[PDB]
């Protein structure tokens, strides 16, 4: 409820670099 | 996916004004912020700058 696991996700995937490739 | 890039000058009612309304957009700025408008226009000219806002 808090987003505590959104701010978990967000701190272990990185999400740096990548995009939807085509 | 890519960073994006704009930034102002500090101490502008500008950045009070979105201080005030958008927090997320001035904490973020913070980054961006410019010296001046000949420098923020250097950040916006030579690249390494994608948009930049003022008056």
């Amino acid at each position: 409820e808090n987003g505590f696991m959104e701010e978990l996700d967000k701190t272990w995937v990185r999400y740096q670099e990548c995009d939807s490739r085509s | 996916s890519p960073a994006f890039r704009f930034g102002t000058v500090p101490n502008g009612s500008t950045e009070r004004n979105i201080r005030n309304n958008y927090l997320e957009m001035h904490s973020y700025m913070v980054k961006f912020n410019q010296r001046s408008v000949q420098d923020a226009l250097l950040s916006l000219k030579s690249g390494k700058l994608d948009a930049f806002i003022y008056d």
